[PDB]
C-alpha cells in the first residue's frame, strides 16, 4: 500500500503537545473555546464530541493539555494563536505528582517504561490520556516505527471498574470522546502492541 | 547567510533540575530547526525536528516531557531537558534551514552546548 | 532626612512588561493584565496624564511599585504600581538616549546606561531611569556631597524638561509620555 | 528550616548574551533574598537585596538592567546578567534571611554559581 494511516499516526503521536496551566476562558460559544494563556499566547480549541463539551464560561481558569490541529500563527496585537482540539480541564491540582500505572507489552513481553511522566492535575481528558499513552508507546516501545508494531490497544480501568479503550491501529475518536476523569481513580493502564 | 548561535556554550547543573538551551538565528526565514544530541563516544544523532508553528516531532528514544522544545518565532528554538540525570550529560546541537529544499537542502549548525549533570 | 527614601526608591528595580491588556481604565486608575498573567493595579494621580487606553487595548508598562505586590492562590501575583503606562509602538532598533553627566562640574562617564526599543516613555520612567543611572554609577544620594542637582531633557524642537534631583518626581504634576527618539539631549548634574 | 539552592552551578556563555541564574528556597517564610558577586582575585560583595514583594534594592555600581532581579514565585528568585562581558565572570551567590529581627538575624547561603563569559 501507499496512502498510509501510519507516518500520519506516527507524526501526530511522536510529536510534542501544548501544556498551559491557569489559562483563562475568553469565550465558549459554537462548540469551541477561545482561551488566553500565561505566555501571551491565545488558543482557539474545538470540541467535536457530544459527550465532552466544556461548560467553562468567560473568566474561568482552565488547564490545557492539548494537540495542534493545524499551524499556529502570529498576529498583531503581536500574539501567537494556537488551534487545538480538546484537552481543556479544570485547574484542580494534586498535592504531589503521581505516576499513572502504565504497563506495556511488546511481543507478549512486559516492556519497561522510560520517561513516563508524572501528573499533578486531578483531571485529564481522555484524549490527553491517549496522546500521552501513545507517546510513551511511539517513543520507547516502537509503535508505528516497524510493521511489527502498528496495532494493539490501550485500556484504562477506573477504581469502580468502568473502562476506556482505544485501538492503536486507528486514530483517537475525538468525535465521540467522553468527559475527563479523575486520574487518581485510574486503577491500571494497560497497553499492548501486536 | 544564517549564522545560528547556541546559548549557553556549557552548563553544569545538578540532578533533577531542568536546563534551558537556546537556538538563535539573525535572518530571517527558517521553517525548521533541528535538535541533535551527542553522547560521549557516540554519533551526533537527531532527537527532534521542529517545524515552526507546530510542536517538534521526536525521534525514537526521545520524549516530549523530558526534552521540551519551544519554537514560537523563527529566531528562537529552546530545548529544555527536565529532571536532569547524569546520563543526560552530553553535547547538544541545533541547526537551521530555510526555503526551499527538504531533503538535500543546506543545514547550518549551532556551535553546540555542553551539558553536564552532576 | 528623606534622602534615604529617595535612594531606596531610585536605586531599586522597576517593573517592565510588554503587551499587557487593559481591563479597567478610569480617572487615575488602571487594571492591567500582564503576560504572566499577573494583575497590575496602577494609579495615575496626575490630571495631565490619564492614559486613554480602553478595555482590551495593549499597553506597555515601565512602572514602580507603591507597595508590596500581593499573594497567590493560583500563583497570581497582583502588583500595586504608579504611572508608566504607554503604547506598544516599538522603534526599529534600540537607541541610546543621549545622556551626559557631570559631578561636580566634571564629566562622569556612563556605565550600564541601557538602550530602549520603545517609541514612547513616560516622563516618570525617564526620571527613574536617569536617576537610577545616577544613584548606581554617579553617587547620587550615596554621599553627602551628592544629595541634589538636576536632570534636564531637551527635545529636537528646543523644549526642555528639568527635574530637581533633591525632590521626588512629582507624580501628580506629570504630563503625557514623550517620543524618546525626539529627545535631543539629556543632561544630569549632581553638583 | 531554610535550605537555599542555586541553579546552574556553573555556566559559560559568549559575550553580549544574557544569563539567567537561580536562587531557590523550599521552606518557608523568607522575607529577603540577597545576591552577592565575587570577582576573581576579589571579595564577595552584596549586589542587591530583594524584599519579598518589592523590586530589589541595588548596591553601588550595580544597575537593574545589567543585573535583572526577578523574585517571581515566593521560593524562586532569578538573577539575569544581560549584555554579558568577560568582566562579569565570577561566582554569584544568593542567601536568604528568616523574619523578623533586623540585624541580629541569620543568613542562609546558596552554594553559589560560577559564570564565565568568553
Amino acid at each position: 500500500s501507499t496512502n498510509d494511516n501510519i507516518k500520519d499516526l506516527l507524526d501526530w503521536y511522536s510529536s510534542g503537545s501544548d501544556t498551559f496551566t491557569n489559562s483563562e476562558v475568553l469565550d465558549n460559544s459554537l462548540g469551541s473555546m477561545r482561551i488566553k494563556n500565561t505566555d501571551g499566547s491565545i488558543s482557539l480549541i474545538i470540541f467535536p464530541s457530544p459527550y465532552y463539551s466544556p461548560a467553562f464560561t468567560k473568566g474561568e481558569k482552565v488547564d490545557l493539555n492539548t494537540k495542534r490541529t493545524k499551524k499556529s500563527q502570529h498576529t498583531s496585537e503581536g500574539t501567537y494563536i494556537h488551534f487545538q482540539i480538546s484537552g481543556v480541564t479544570n485547574t484542580e491540582k494534586l498535592p504531589t505528582p503521581i505516576e499513572l500505572p502504565l504497563k506495556v507489552k511488546v511481543h507478549g513481553k512486559d516492556s519497561p517504561l522510560k520517561y513516563w511522566p508524572k501528573f499533578d492535575k486531578k483531571q485529564l481528558a481522555i484524549s490527553t490520556l491517549d496522546f500521552e499513552i501513545r507517546h510513551q508507546l511511539t517513543q520507547i516501545h516502537g509503535l508505528y516505527r516497524s510493521s511489527d508494531k502498528t496495532g494493539g490497544y490501550w485500556k484504562i480501568t477506573m477504581n469502580d471498574g468502568s473502562t476506556y479503550q482505544s485501538d492503536l491501529s486507528k486514530k483517537f475518536e475525538y468525535n465521540t470522546e467522553k468527559p475527563p476523569i479523575n486520574i487518581d481513580e485510574i486503577k491500571t493502564i494497560e497497553a499492548e502492541i501486536n | 547567510g544564517a549564522v545560528v548561535s547556541q546559548h549557553p556554550s556549557m552548563v553544569i547543573v545538578k540532578s533533577g533540575t531542568s536546563v534551558k538551551i537556546e537556538c538563535r538565528s539573525l535572518d530571517t526565514n527558517i521553517h525548521t530547526m533541528f535538535w541533535y544530541r551527542q553522547f560521549p563516544k557516540q554519533s551526533l544523532m537527531l532527537m527532534a525536528t521542529s517545524h515552526q508553528g507546530f510542536n517538534a516531532i521526536y525521534e525514537q528514544g526521545v520524549v516530549k516531557d523530558k526534552f521540551l522544545i519551544n519554537h514560537a518565532s523563527p529566531t528562537l528554538s529552546t530545548l529544555t531537558v527536565t529532571s536532569a540525570h547524569p546520563e543526560d550529560s552530553g553535547f547538544y546541537v541545533c541547526s537551521a534551514l530555510a526555503g526551499s529544499g527538504s531533503s538535500t537542502d543546506t543545514q547550518y549548525f549551532g556551535p553546540g552546548t555542553q551539558l553536564t549533570v552532576l
